[PDB]
């Protein structure tokens, strides 16, 4: 018939360069799942916590490592429903680029467009902005790239960053550590070790999920493979 | 126009909280005096806030709504600067003025603008998301009869014809200071009207003719905004004169 | 308080407090009696005026020459429903060409007046309508409330202590169908006084008469054109 | 906000009851219906001797044959007049007859109560109007004065006055005027109550009087003709 | 005046210092306050020192308990706040020692020497009742209908309960006073009190609510009981929007305080025994802003109308106010009354008085017609405007 | 609070609502005197009765009236009295 | 409920002005600073990014200064989030006006149009006004070289050297002190720009990663808008060392 309810601003400016209600959203991604992203400089590899901690996981396509398109993949930390819309929206955006350019959407561009809805939800009454942060990968310009889009809509540029449990501590360890000039196989080994540092508990292959982006294209690594990398390194 | 509370609720006073709050919002658009002559109807505004790294155009309380109607704003208060909320009333007022030029192509009437504005403020009450206004405008302009017009409107929704009116820093107070200065000679002499506007602004502002910018508008010619430099020459003589009437 | 102004707070009986207020609004408004026969429908309404140098406001309003309405309550709330009832009846007449039944029309009015009772932050209306109509079956007087709830009566009276008027009506219920146009008014007059104190009876200029049928076209009698219909009344039946 | 659905247990709105108090601070308007015309009186509110009575009016034209004088809150009157003016002109093309004084008053009366705190549209409001309007004009049924009020009710009146004290200004008018009388005596009767209820006293730039006869158009009075009506207070 | 003020400042300082020494030093200089008639009393006074019955200690009898074994037992509360049980007075009547009665008991033996006048059992209720003046009808404007009902409801049943029996109803337990403020309701109320010869006890609702609620409960009960002792009385509760406000309790607001005090008053209205011929009079803005819960309409009886003066109505008050005053006028009472808008009675009454203050300004000593004309114009604007809150958004 | 009867205001002050009167006289007065019967049938004597409704119906009117007439041991307790300004006293 | 709250977004407050508009200015204070300076043959924008982090990859090299058009440039002072929406509105307006006009977009015209949207939200719609003040730099023929400043309050200003973002009062005076009316040329002005950014930051140390510098210089027949690569800015960071001496002397 019609709906009203809540249509006045719910968000008030705090002197910090951010609003109060968005700041709270960033704590939400912190209590979210561990996800790590490191740019290997010959592809980008992104790794995420497979589990939602029930430890019955049986993945064959239900992943949180998802190809949007030919060379873009997304792994996230935070909310499930909020993420599904970003994935559906991302394909429409990538393709929007694919129609005009005949190449899909660069990392920078995809970020600008996803970011505008996340802010929209803030300023408006009767909505709340996402609780999701994205680790976005891509191969554009002849270089691998990795961007971080936060639940606010702000963007921070990162060659390596960590999300989930102990995210803050995660960023400083990466800032010092981050590597480049890595072979594909090595890319996986470094990524898994960084995931060990963020994520607690058991890792086997139904606890962590890995996806790689390189020249051939983004794909999502089979549960057998992840296991071989995990064992290999200290 | 979307909210989820009423914009105002009535009182047994018979005042509108939002219109009175708006009156202070329009004194943010500082003090403006306008006097009506025989052939040049003149308004002048307080503060240009010159620092010679700025432009003079951007701070204006003088706004051209058409090229033969112009207005300067305020009402009552003493509250802080800000051009902007007043500027918004101008942006509505300028469409309102322009739509009439489409309808009647001769120099459009002052009366039309003031009436539309009173009704415009009541209407905003009705919508829950719309912020009301309550301002005073010094409408200046010419008819198709070629006779001078200076009209003024109030937050009470009421417009009156006048030979001199001032608004700002106490609306009744700047107006009364002009009532003293007025004589019958003043309005026919072209020269005399200009001095009235400058004595009123010179009261609330320090070192005018840098904070006094005034425009004359004419029967045959459109809006002319005078340079400040030629206004300062007047301020020096006129301030001599201002002490005399007091 | 503010939990009684909310249209989203209810009693443990399951009654919204805002609907309850809205029924009373009628009751503070002046008494109107609406009766039917098998040839006519009569609307008798009690007037008011501001001054002795003034004529009284018709509480009988003109819709069509086959249907007519009488108001009791707030005039401004009345006028929105009035703009709605005129729009629907005229529609019916162009498209269907049937001299619209009363019974179909009131049910749609019931839908609209119900909408503010469900809305948050919007008040119900609070005017009572006795709608008189004449269709090919014969006359009906339907009464629609500030809620959906509508009545098909032979005679009804609504307003102050209206229960007492019904008693006179019930004693002469059968008679109404036999009686004439002239008498139906006189039986209305005799009901209308029961609502008011027994210290007072009606007068010529506080009575408005609205006559409906298709054996006659719609008429409003004001303050001095009331007199022919008025003669024949009994002073306070108890 | 604080309740704008507010009913008393008697069964009327508090908000409507609040609306009258606003009228009382505002301007004063007298409308008298005569057999020989309708005369309309209104307060101009002088406060400088520089405000020109010919150039500005508060007796305004609904049609070229119909006038309305306003009282109470000025902003509120303007909104009712602009919708009423168009309704009237549109009526004239269609019927080719002047609009009854009653016909225009009914339309404006719809706007007075329709308020509610939330679900508001232009046809609704956030608070009821506190203006009473005296619509006076001459039609084919003769000269009529219809009165519209803040409660959004229309009533025929042969004399109504509303102003500083609505009931007060009407009680002075009840003593003087008689129902059927000459134009000069009706014009005199309008001025006389007006100065006594007000703080302000009778002048020729203090008040504005315009008279509509039947068989005439609406005429707004000239400087001289306004001064002629002042000699008989 | 900077140099001139220092001189004056120093000269006072020195003179002032010297004064301190003189005052202290002189004193009363070893004199006796009693003088000559108390000398005989000194000898008495000494006999009393020897005596055990002097000094008495004031106490109050709290409760009547019988398990009698000497002469009737009563428990009194001593003002050192030790409870002691004492026995029937040494020679005075048992009918003088009652519950809630004051008694003088010996300091050394603790038995009732003599009973004393009653009541000192609450501390707070005694404080809450204040002074009583009388103003008469002359001084209070109007002889109107609104004025007339106040008398008929209050004066007639209390003065003669006979009239009220004849009709076949009881003299009101309750009575309701309503009308907006600034009309002289309190003034009218004082005026009927003298005629009736019915004592009026004024009470303030603002004292009743307090931080911790319970004090106001005991106060209200104690207050009814005191009034009950008085015969043909009125308890007039003025300026109440506690026992006078809206029915609602938030449950973390000052609204809790209101609800306990109201709730005991309901118990009192019915009574432990009924209250035939006892009136409580309550002032509210209008009866629709008063509880449907505290208002249990049979007991409250008549609601007496007072309403905001009309234009005709204010013409009437103004003749009374003017006539009472000493004024020399040429202009008439009706003109000036029509001059005023519908606002309040209070502006129009102030005109009569303001014309007298303009006379001192004018350099007369009594008013004149021109002072009168000046007073209407300033007064209408001044009092009405420059007041009231500029919000009625976001309240309960 | 200590026993001493509270007066009758009579049940023949309220006509109608007869059914309701029967429930009050049975409930309150009978288990007090006639505890033996409440035990005989097999029930405990009540821990009380709550009288609720809209103001002025006679909820209090019946209880006080009936209790005096029958003769009962009457304690006079008032809820607001019990609350005090000293904390938990 | 919703009727028992305050936030005074569309409703005027006791102040005579809305809370939401005044609060937006506070958020702008603790976010990265943007300045525009005037030169004789160009105009330039210099900005501090919202990233205080020690490691940036440069995925998007516009994280503060976005070049809208080939005739215009903007900066962001405030929250990057409200900027994202605004950036997309600007790429359309700036190019639309140009399709019609065939003349480099006037700096004034752009801001007044934009400011109208900023005020629209606060007045109606029940949305808060954007937490971003945008600093527009452009060139049109009839004013010359320009800098205009945009607010959430719908206030515009015609400037020759101004700064908005963090510690703005200091910043505008510092730009006035070093740079008078029409004094300094484009190259020497780029140095001046970095010098004020080094002093005024939310968090100290000025680096290539923390700064982005943009030039409007009119080339041979076209007005060229470029965002300088990290490499070029670095040559200006040493130039900014030289500039500190030069202001004093």
């Amino acid at each position: 018939m019609a709906e009203r309810g809540y249509s006045f601003s719910l968000t008030t400016f705090s002197p910090s360069g951010k609003l109060v209600q968005i700041e709270y959203a960033l704590a939400a991604v912190a209590g979210g799942a561990p996800s790590v992203g490191i740019k290997a400089a010959n592809g980008v590899v992104l790794a995420t916590e497979k589990k939602q901690k029930s430890i019955l996981y049986d993945e064959r396509s239900v992943h949180k490592v998802e190809p949007i398109t030919k060379h873009i993949g997304l792994v996230y930390s935070g909310m499930g429903p909020d993420y599904r819309v970003l994935v559906h929206r991302a394909r429409k955006l990538a393709q929007q680029y694919y129609l005009v350019y005949q190449e899909p959407i660069p990392t920078a561009q995809l970020v600008q467009r996803v970011a505008s809805v996340m802010q929209e939800y803030t300023q408006s009454g009767g909505v709340r902005p996402f609780g999701v942060s994205l680790l976005i990968c891509g191969w554009n310009e002849g270089r691998p790239y990795l961007f971080q889009s936060d639940p606010s809509g702000a963007y921070f540029a990162w060659k390596a960053t960590a999300m989930g449990k102990n995210y803050v501590n995660g960023k400083t360890f990466l800032e010092k550590r981050y590597n480049e000039d890595l072979e594909l196989e090595d890319a996986i080994h470094t990524a898994i070790l960084t995931l060990k540092e963020s994520f607690e508990g058991q890792m086997t292959e139904d606890n962590i999920e890995v996806g790689i982006c390189n020249e051939a294209g983004f794909r999502r690594l089979t549960p057998t493979e992840v296991r071989d990398y995990l064992a290999a390194i200290a | 126009m979307s909210y989820d509370r009423a914009i105002t609720v009535f009182s047994p006073d018979g005042h509108l909280f939002q219109v009175e709050y708006a009156q202070e919002a329009v004194k943010k658009g500082s003090t403006a005096v306008g006097v009506r002559g025989r052939d040049i109807v003149v308004l002048g505004v307080e503060k240009k806030s010159v620092a010679k790294l700025q432009d003079e155009r951007t701070v204006r309380k003088i706004c051209a709504l058409d090229d033969n109607v112009c207005m300067a704003f305020a009402v009552v208060a003493s509250v802080s600067g800000l051009t902007a909320d007043a500027r918004i009333v101008i942006n509505r007022a300028r469409v309102e003025c322009q739509s009439h030029r489409l309808t009647v192509g001769d120099p459009v009437t002052v009366e039309y603008i003031t009436r539309y504005i009173a009704s415009l403020k009541q209407r905003y009450t009705q919508s829950n998301g719309r912020r009301p206004f309550g301002i005073s405008a010094l409408i200046v302009g010419f008819d198709f009869d070629g006779t001078p017009r200076l009209y003024q409107t109030d937050p009470s929704g009421t417009y009156h014809a006048w030979k001199a009116n001032a608004i700002g820093r106490g609306a009744k107070s700047v107006r009364e200071f002009l009532e003293k200065n007025y004589t019958d000679d003043a309005i026919e002499t072209d020269d005399l009207t200009i001095k009235l506007v400058i004595k009123a602004l010179l009261e609330v502002v320090q070192s005018g003719g840098k904070n006094i910018e005034l425009a004359v508008m004419r029967r045959d010619q459109p809006l002319k905004i005078l340079s400040p430099e030629e206004i300062e020459k007047y301020v020096a003589e006129i301030e001599k004169e201002k002490e005399e009437n007091e | 308080n503010q939990y009684d102004n909310d249209v989203t707070v209810w009693s443990p009986q399951g009654r919204i407090h805002q609907i309850e207020y809205a029924m009373e609004a009628v009751k503070q408004g002046s008494a109107t009696v609406g009766l039917k026969s098998k040839t006519h429908a009569v609307l008798v309404a009690l007037k008011r005026a501001q001054s002795e140098l003034a004529a009284h406001q018709k509480k009988i309003l003109h819709v069509d020459n086959h249907i007519g309405i009488s108001i009791a309550g707030l005039t401004a709330d009345a006028r929105l429903l009035c703009n709605f009832m005129r729009q629907e009846c005229l529609d019916s007449r162009f498209v269907f060409d049937r001299p619209l039944p009363v019974s179909r029309l009131v049910s749609l009015i019931g839908s609209k007046t119900q909408i503010p009772t469900q809305r948050y932050g919007r008040r119900p209306y609070g005017v009572g309508l006795l709608i008189a109509g004449y269709d090919d079956m014969g006359p009906h007087v339907f009464q629609t409330c500030p809620s959906a709830n509508y009545f098909d009566c032979r005679a009804m009276s609504i307003g102050a202590r209206s229960q007492s008027a019904r008693t006179y009506l019930e004693r002469h219920m059968s008679e109404f169908m036999q009686c004439n146009l002239d008498e139906l008014v006189k039986h209305g007059l005799r009901a209308l006084r029961e609502t008011l104190p027994a210290e007072q009876d009606l007068t010529t200029k506080n009575v408005s008469i609205g006559i409906v049928g298709k054996d006659l076209e719609f008429t409003i009698y004001d303050d001095d054109d009331v007199s022919p219909f008025l003669d024949g009344l009994e002073e306070r039946p108890q | 906000d604080r309740g704008v659905n507010t009913f008393s247990p008697e069964g009327r709105l508090f908000q409507v009851e609040y609306a009258i108090e606003g009228h009382k601070l505002g301007s004063t308007a007298i409308g008298i219906q005569t057999s020989e015309g309708v005369c309309l009186a209104v307060e101009k509110r002088i406060t400088s001797p520089l405000m020109e009575p010919s150039s500005i009016e508060k007796i305004v034209e609904i049609d070229a044959h119909i006038g309305c004088a306003m009282s109470g809150l000025i902003a509120d009157a303007k909104t009712l007049i602009d919708k009423a003016r168009v309704e009237t002109q549109n009526h004239w093309f269609t019927y080719n007859e002047t609009m009854t004084v009653e016909s225009v008053t009914q339309a404006v009366s719809n706007l007075a109560l329709q308020f509610g705190e939330e679900d508001a549209d232009p046809g609704a409001m956030s608070r009821p109007f506190g203006v009473a309007l005296l619509f006076g004009g001459v039609d084919e049924k003769g000269p009529q004065l219809f009165h519209m009020d803040p409660s959004g009710t229309f009533v025929q009146c042969d004399a109504r006055a509303i102003g500083s004290a609505s009931e007060g200004a009407q009680s002075s008018l009840q003593e003087v005027y008689h129902k059927s009388t000459t134009l000069k005596e009706a014009i005199k009767s309008s001025l006389i109550i007006l100065k006594q209820v007000m703080e302000e006293k009778l002048n020729a730039t203090n008040i504005e009087l315009a008279t509509v006869q039947p068989g005439q158009n609406f005429h707004m009075f000239t400087k001289e003709e306004l001064e002629e009506v002042i000699k008989d207070i | 005046q900077s140099t001139y003020s220092r001189q004056i400042k120093q000269v006072e300082d020195d003179i002032q210092q010297l004064l301190k020494k003189i005052n202290e030093l002189t004193g009363i200089k070893e004199s006796d306050t009693g003088l000559a008639p108390p000398a005989l009393w000194d000898l008495a006074a000494d006999k009393q020192t020897l005596q055990s019955e002097q000094p008495l200690q004031v106490a109050r009898c709290t409760k009547i308990i019988n398990a009698d074994s000497e002469d009737p037992k009563y428990i009194i509360n001593v003002k050192q706040f030790a409870k002691f049980v004492v026995d029937l007075s040494d020679q005075v009547a048992p009918t003088d020692i009652e519950e809630g009665m004051r008694v003088g008991v010996d300091r050394n033996k603790y038995q009732i020497h003599i009973p004393l006048p009653p009541k000192i059992d609450p501390t707070v209720t005694m404080m809450q009742v204040e002074e009583k003046p009388d103003v008469t009808y002359s001084d209070v404007g109007g002889c109107k209908e609104q004025i007339e009902k106040l008398r008929e409801v209050v004066e007639t049943p209390l003065l003669h309960p006979e009239r009220f029996v004849n009709l076949g109803i009881e003299p009101p337990k309750g009575v309701l006073l309503f009308g907006p403020p600034g009309t002289g309701k309190t003034l009218c109320a004082r005026a009927v009190a003298n005629r009736t010869d019915a004592c009026f006890i004024p009470v303030i609702g603002s004292e009743l609510v307090q931080k911790y609620v319970g004090e106001g409960a005991r106060m209200v009960r104690e207050l009814f009981e005191m009034a009950r002792t008085k015969k043909a009385c009125l308890i007039f509760f003025d300026e109440i929007d506690a026992i006078g406000g809206a029915r609602f309790d938030d449950g973390a607001g000052g609204d809790n305080e209101v609800q306990r005090t109201m709730l005991e008053l309901i118990n009192q209205l019915d009574g432990f025994d009924p209250r035939g011929n006892i009136k409580v009079l309550m002032a509210t803005n209008r009866p629709d802003t008063l509880d449907p819960a505290l208002m249990r309409p049979g007991r409250l009886d008549r609601k007496i109308e007072f309403s905001l003066p009309d234009l005709e109505g204010r013409t009437h008050i103004f003749k009374i106010h003017a006539r009472s005053m000493s004024v020399e006028r040429d202009i008439r009472f009706e003109l000036l009354a029509r001059l005023c808008p519908n606002s309040t009675g209070a502006e129009i009454r102030s005109v009569c008085t303001e014309a007298g203050m303009f006379a001192i300004r004018a350099r007369r000593k009594i008013a004149t017609e021109k002072d009168f004309l000046e007073a209407v114009n300033k007064v209408i604007k001044s009092y009405a405007k420059f007041s009231a809150t500029p919000r009625y958004m976001t309240y309960n | 609070m200590e026993v001493d009867e509270r007066p009758t205001e009579q049940y023949s002050d309220i006509g109608g609502l007869d059914k309701q009167i029967q429930e009050l006289v049975e409930a309150i007065v009978l288990p007090m005197n006639h505890k033996e019967k409440f035990e005989n049938l097999g029930i405990q004597p009540p821990k009380g009765v709550l009288m609720y409704g809209p103001p002025g119906t006679g909820k209090t009117l019946l209880a006080r009236a009936c209790a005096a007439q029958t003769k009962a041991t009457f304690l006079k307790l008032a809820g607001p009295q019990l609350v005090q300004m000293f904390i938990g006293d | 409920m919703s009727r028992r709250y305050d936030s005074r977004t569309t409703i005027f407050s006791p102040e005579g002005r809305l809370y939401q508009v005044e609060y937006a200015m506070e958020a702008i204070g603790h976010a990265g600073t943007c300045l525009g300076i005037l030169a004789n043959d160009g105009v330039l924008l210099a900005a501090e990014r919202r990233n205080i982090h020690k490691l940036l990859d440069e995925v998007f090299f516009s994280e503060k200064i976005y070049k809208l058009n080939e005739d215009m440039a903007c900066s962001v002072a405030g929250i990057t989030s409200d900027a994202n929406v605004l950036t997309n509105e600007l790429r359309l307006i700036a190019q639309r006006y140009l399709l019609q006009y065939q003349e480099p977009i006037p700096c004034e015209q752009l801001v007044t149009a934009l400011c109208d949207i900023k005020q629209a939200y606060t007045q109606f719609g029940g949305k808060r006004p954007f937490g971003v003040s945008l600093l527009y730099i452009g060139w049109d023929k009839h004013y010359g070289f320009q800098l205009y400043q945009s607010d959430p309050s719908g206030n515009y200003g015609g400037w020759k050297a101004t700064c908005i973002g963090n510690n703005s009062a200091a910043a505008v005076s510092m730009l006035k002190q070093d740079y008078k009316e029409g004094e300094m040329t484009l190259k020497s002005a780029l140095a001046l720009a970095v010098k004020v950014l080094n002093k005024t930051m939310d968090v100290s140390k000025l680096s290539a990663e923390k700064v982005e510098i943009a030039t409007l210089t009119r080339e041979n027949g076209k007005t060229v808008i470029r965002v300088l690569k990290q490499k070029e800015v670095e040559q200006l960071i040493k130039k900014h060392e030289e500039e500190e001496a030069k202001a004093e002397r």
